[PDB]
């Protein structure tokens, strides 16, 4: 579940 | 390099924001997610956060405009 927070990040 | 794996991989961070599956981040969605990662943006951030990945200017994000943004970043390992 972490890649899924990275990932979110990237989206901001 | 995107990989076959990758595109998956970004599809699972796409349908985290479209929920209901139409295949487009609206504003609601956004919201919805945004406010659970602990954030409450109003309706003008929300629109101007869309413009910024919206490079056509329809006021919504597609998978393949979405691809783009995630790319662009991920081309860059400095």
């Amino acid at each position: 579940n972490d890649r899924l927070q990275e990932l979110v990040k990237l989206f901001k | 390099q995107l990989t076959e794996e990758q595109i998956a991989e970004f599809k699972e961070a796409f349908s985290l924001f479209d929920k209901d599956g139409d295949g487009t981040i609206t504003t609601k969605e956004l919201g919805t997610v945004m406010r659970s990662l602990g954030q409450n943006p109003t309706e003008a951030e929300l629109q101007d956060m869309i413009n910024e990945v919206d490079a056509d200017g329809n006021g919504t994000i597609d998978f393949p405009e979405f691809l783009t943004m995630m790319a662009r970043k991920m081309k860059d390992t400095d």
